[PDB]
């Protein structure tokens, strides 16, 4: 009953059972400020049964620093009452309620309890009850640039999956009598010590096929040990092993017990003495609030800092903490006690929402137990931060002014950013910019570009969109929503519908790119990332890259003249199977899915394109006869789809589907077995169908079988769509039509002038003339995974399962087929929130103009295991050119539009280098090995005219520069790299 | 990318491949037209085979797309010119030059690999009736690889 049309991407991360158990759990949230609303939003998007809010405190103006569901018209109203109405719209399957008063016994109604903005005494009172009653308790807190998370799921928590990775599976070569299992050639099992595996389809040792898990003793990257298999057999040949994951028992401690002896989680290893300081500091904050009627220390106040430090000393003495208190860091915590940042709120809300999902689904490894985080490296240093600058001004930015001050607020308000993409990360980034007040000044501006449209599956993690917005452009909807959140952004946001690429340089040109301050990428492909990186490198603009994959995420910052660019690092490429594996000898379901996709394209897309091109281009036949690789194939396709096999009803489409079933699942297998029989041997004497080659078997068409009927239905429906006929789904017509079918005889064939050209002409003349068919077009089938009524995934699944039945491969369901064929990337809302928080914590470093490379932090995290890590960016490599220091990445030559000879002479004289190769884009303008005549013809030409002549394309009127790549040699003949050239037109 | 491609092109220019001749198409550095001479100790003797090479944008981190143009009767080469070469699909690493690829293709033409074929009928003919395979290969290398 799970709506896979909405949770399509989330089910690939969690699963069906996890979400089924998640949709029966109640979550209570105490506190409805920025952190609380972030947690509630992520939980509502996740899909829990219901969410209950409790926050009777009236709204204040500073609460708008991170609460995006509050407006300035709500001042004086309880926060929960004005937040429930806006939260109830995020997801229609998750009701949201509000409780005016909270009693202890009431806590029994919920599965998880999240506590924010609550004193320590109330937290102890709540936890002393939620512990003994087996209720998950999560407590979060955010003070300025500091954050704390605490998790307590009970003393007998059961965690089924502790790392989130798919079970390890593999194919076996041989198993010895001593349990030594060996993988296939150049295949790594990836198992670790202490794992349990189950063997299936093992030949020679049937006892291993029962499914009883056995211990794993890894002996090497290719072989491991399972123990004693003496009784079952002597040696096992081939087989498939699959890892078995056993549940783990995790025992938590209550808040009262863990205050004295906490168990920390370290988000970074460079500062491991801080969590002990934060443990005392947060308790001192609670004590100070209790001793001052709930008033936190005033921003940048020395008297309150001294009192807070006295409380810290008292607490450290009381708890027998033998740690020397760091006065500077503790007083820093005191100064930023009244801070409320949207980046920290987003980061902690994503983390806490993930913890809630772990508590409800009993999946992934949770935090155990304290998690203290700080981003103190983001505190500005180029502006004045004092008590006078940080005092509140009675505006919605008080929570941020209390940390950064008014001068940094003025710096933020005049930003001119450029956001590429409007996906989930784009929506989160826009929300963070709206809350921070980015580009609300006279000289501020925001530009957002995206060419995609809103779909149903995007509403699960892109909270700025609504079901009424399905089918509209992402950029316009996002800009309107964020203008609603912050009314000061009215007229400061421009939304484009342009794809960022080589074709958009007329809009995102020099004039557009010279006014920016930074560029933020929210893309999902590498080509666009590389293009934007090159543009930023050329224009010298800071870049913020961020990526997510399921529960994993990473953020990178590129700073001009300081760090390396995005393209300097290489990622693992996609794996493409060999053509001979897909064509004839598959052994995994992915091979059959790829073959089914190719079959779909070759049956319903390419022949239709050929027929349409023949009826449109007046001279298609002559061009194809000398240009296409297989003109005979084109002619046969045209003839078959025009005259020979043109359907006149849906019954003929069913007959065609049956014929294609025979062609692709009964006859080609017979031919393959005729060429290589099952008893054939290789040239070395080994059996042919051994190892990665599996013997196929032809399929006989049985109408009662489900897969055969599904393939027939899908193929007939797609053919009718190609010819625009009326498809049907009632089994009666299929069973009636296919009953009277006589399969044409087929026997494998051994084989054994311009006559063929004459036959090709024979086919050519038999085709109807183009004039006889005017206005007649065949509709091609364009692959679309997200729609379930087009019979695309159904056909791919049916064909893949039938080919798996040919080769005795285990068929997969439609879910896995859609995952594999569509290249669907798993995505989560919590990961998006975390990456947005990290990117917005780096943005304040970029705004402040920090110069040192140690002050920036590239971030990586994995929420399935609770892992966070931050590392300094890599510096840009340097080089020696003509006895001078040159940056490899961020340096260039600026030259006028001089002739080629003048450029060569300039490089000969100034740099003392002889130019040997000069190219612009993908064309070779000049090479040292070219014949003298060509050079003498090209030398006296200007660079622009040379480029126009060689590329055979006039330069656009908006073009203002040329980027040239030059390879030159030194005087001695040694090759020396040089930075690119920037010719000014 | 471009610099590595030009280094390979200069290496080809400085040292002639004798049995091969590769070069850019027109003036495009990401589209080459190479020529392979049929080995003397092979049925394809006295033949000229043209190959089209498409360098990827991520070269050398991705394999170039090498496709035959002249029709050839070989177990590992189909009608579309695709080549069953391990170093071009998933074994590719940024350490192999185009001259190495051409030499590997010449070696493949020297002796086919019918144990893991791409055209099962040609491999079956090769394994069973060697003389007929030789006759067909000579007929094809004279009809298509000459003139
Ligand atoms: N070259 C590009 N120029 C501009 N926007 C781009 C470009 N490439 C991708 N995008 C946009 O980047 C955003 C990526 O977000 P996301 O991947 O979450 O969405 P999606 O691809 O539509 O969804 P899904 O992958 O879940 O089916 C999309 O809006 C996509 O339109
Ligand atoms: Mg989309
Ligand atoms: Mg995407």
């Amino acid at each position: 009953t799970i709506d896979e049309g909405l949770y399509s991407r989330q089910l690939y991360v969690l699963g069906h059972e996890a979400m089924k158990q998640m949709s029966q759990s109640n979550v209570l949230i105490i506190g409805c400020k920025g952190l609380g609303v972030e947690i509630a939003k992520n939980v509502c998007l996740a899909g829990v049964k219901s969410v209950t809010l409790y926050d009777p405190q009236p709204t204040r103006i500073e609460d708008l620093s991170s609460q995006y569901f509050l407006t300035e018209d709500d001042i004086g109203v309880p926060r929960a009452k004005v937040t429930v109405s806006k939260l109830a719209e995020l997801n229609q399957y998750v009701p949201v309620s509000v409780v005016d008063e909270l009693s202890t016994e009431y806590l029994k109604n919920f599965k998880c309890v999240v506590v924010t903005e609550t004193s320590l005494t109330k937290q102890l009172e709540i936890n002393d009850f939620t512990h003994k009653n087996h209720i998950a308790y999560i407590a979060a807190d955010s003070r300025g640039l500091f954050g704390s998370i605490f998790c307590d799921f009970g003393e007998n928590f059961i965690c089924t999956d502790t790392d989130g990775n798919e079970p390890l599976t593999g194919m076996i070569a041989s198993i010895t009598d001593d349990g030594v299992v060996t993988m296939l050639e150049e295949t790594r099992h990836g198992l670790e010590n202490g794992d349990f595996v189950k063997f299936t389809e093992v030949k020679g040792m049937p006892g291993l096929n029962d499914g009883t898990p056995r211990k794993v003793e890894v002996k090497g990257p290719y072989t491991f040990s399972i123990g004693s298999v003496k009784d079952l057999g002597s040696a096992g040949y081939n087989g498939v092993f699959t890892q078995v994951k056993v549940p783990t028992k995790i025992s938590f401690k209550s808040l009262r017990e863990s205050l004295k002896d906490p168990e920390y989680v370290y988000p970074d290893f460079g500062k491991m003495m801080r969590p002990p300081q934060y443990h005392i500091a947060f308790q001192a904050l609670s004590a100070f609030a209790d001793a001052h009627e709930g008033s936190l220390p005033r921003p940048r106040n020395d008297i309150d800092a001294a009192e807070f430090f006295e409380f810290c000393k008292k607490i450290a003495s009381t708890l027998q903490f033998d740690v020397e208190l760091d006065e500077k860091l503790i007083k820093e915590i005191s100064y930023q006690a009244r801070g409320d940042l949207v980046a920290m709120s987003a980061f902690l809300g994503g983390a806490v929402a993930q913890e809630v999902l772990k508590a409800t689904t009993s999946k992934f490894y949770p935090l155990k137990q304290y998690f203290y985080f700080d981003s103190l490296e983001s505190l500005p240093s180029s502006v004045t931060i004092s008590e006078e600058t940080c005092k509140p001004r009675g505006c919605r930015y008080d929570g941020q002014i209390a940390v950064f001050g008014s001068e940094f607020q003025e710096k933020i308000a005049s930003l001119s950013t450029f956001l590429v993409g409007a996906g989930a990360i784009g929506c989160e980034m826009l929300k963070n910019w709206a809350m921070m007040g980015v580009a609300t000044g006279e000289s501020g501006h925001i530009s957002v570009t995206d060419m995609d449209s809103i779909e149903k599956s995007n509403l699960n993690r892109q909270f700025l969109f609504r079901p009424r917005d399905v089918g509209k452009l992402k950029s316009e909807c996002a800009s309107t929503a964020v203008s609603i959140m912050n009314p000061s952004l009215t007229g400061k946001i421009t939304s484009y519908q342009e794809r960022v690429g080589p074709e958009s340089e007329g809009i995102f040109g020099d004039e557009f790119f010279e006014k920016l301050s930074l560029v933020t990428n929210a893309l999902d492909n590498v080509e666009a990332r590389m293009y934007v990186d090159r543009r930023c490198v050329f224009f010298e603009k800071p870049l913020l890259e961020s990526g997510t994959l399921g529960t994993k995420g990473n953020t990178q910052v590129v700073v001009p003249h300081l760090t390396e660019s995005y393209g300097s690092s290489q990622d693992p490429p996609e794996k493409s199977f060999p053509i001979c594996t897909l064509k004839n000898f598959p052994n995994r379901i992915e091979h059959t899915i790829a073959w089914a996709r190719d079959l779909f394209e070759g049956l319903f897309k390419q022949p239709i394109d050929n027929v349409n091109m023949y009826l449109s281009s007046p001279n298609f036949l002559e061009t194809s006869l000398k240009t296409s690789s297989n003109p005979r194939e084109v002619l046969e396709n045209i003839r078959d789809y025009l005259v020979t096999e043109k359907p006149l009803s849906f019954e003929e489409c069913i007959m065609w589907a049956r014929l294609q079933f025979d062609k692709f699942f009964n006859n080609n297998i017979q031919q393959l077995l005729f060429n290589f029989p099952k008893d054939s041997v290789t040239s070395t004497g080994q059996p042919f169908w051994s190892g990665p080659k599996r013997a196929p078997t032809p399929l006989s068409f049985d109408i009662h079988n489900r897969e055969h009927f599904d393939f027939i239905v899908a193929a007939a429906s797609l053919y009718a769509f190609n010819y625009g006929l009326k498809s049907e789904t009632d089994p009666a017509i299929y069973e009636r039509v296919l009953a009277g079918y006589n399969p044409p005889p087929f026997a494998p064939k051994s084989g054994i002038a311009n006559k063929d050209k004459q036959e090709l002409k024979s086919i050519a003349d038999s085709l109807p003339p183009p004039s006889s068919l005017v206005g007649f077009r065949l509709t091609p089938a364009e692959f679309e995974k997200d729609d379930d009524s087009n019979h695309h995934i159904d056909f791919i699944t049916a064909a893949s399962n039938l080919r798996a039945m040919n080769y005795d491969i285990t068929p997969a369901d439609r879910f896995k087929t859609k995952f594999v064929a569509g290249k669907i990337v798993p995505a989560m809302c919590t990961s998006t929130a975390v990456v947005s928080g990290l990117v917005c914590l780096e943005l304040v470093k970029l705004v402040d103009g920090k110069k040192k490379i140690e002050e920036y932090k590239n971030g990586f995290f994995n929420l399935a295991i609770g892992l966070f890590t931050f590392s300094d960016p890599i510096a840009s490599p340097k080089m020696k050119v003509n006895g001078k220091e040159i940056d490899k990445i961020w340096d260039r030559y600026n030259l006028p539009d001089c002739t080629l000879q003048e450029l060569i002479d300039y490089f000969q004289k100034e740099e003392g280098l002889e130019v040997t190769m000069l190219s612009s884009g993908v064309s070779l303008l000049y090479a040292n090995f070219q014949p003298p005549k060509k050079l003498a013809e090209r030398l006296p030409l200007k660079i622009s005219e040379l480029v126009e002549q060689i590329t055979k394309k006039k330069l656009e009127p908006f073009r203002k520069h040329l980027v040239l790549e030059i390879c030159c040699d030194d005087a001695n003949g040694e090759d020396v790299e040089v930075p690119f050239i920037c010719i000014k037109l | 990318a471009l610099k590595r491609i030009n280094r390979e092109l200069a290496d080809l220019g400085k040292d002639p491949p004798s049995s091969s001749s590769a070069g850019p198409v027109g003036d495009d550095l990401f589209h080459w037209q190479a020529t392979i001479m049929g080995p003397a100790d092979s049925p394809y003797a006295g033949g000229v085979f043209f190959l089209s090479i498409h360098f990827p944008t991520d070269y050398p981190f991705k394999p170039p797309k090498v496709n035959f143009t002249t029709r050839i009767y070989h177990p590992n080469i189909n009608s579309n010119g695709s080549i069953c070469l391990d170093i071009l699909r998933d074994q590719w690493s940024p350490a192999l030059t185009i001259s190495k690829v051409l030499l590997s293709i010449s070696s493949l033409l020297t002796d086919p690999n019918p144990d893991d074929p791409l055209v099962p009928e040609i491999a079956h003919v090769y394994k069973t009736d060697r003389s007929r395979y030789e006759l067909s290969a000579r007929e094809w290398t004279r009809k298509y690889a000459i003139g």
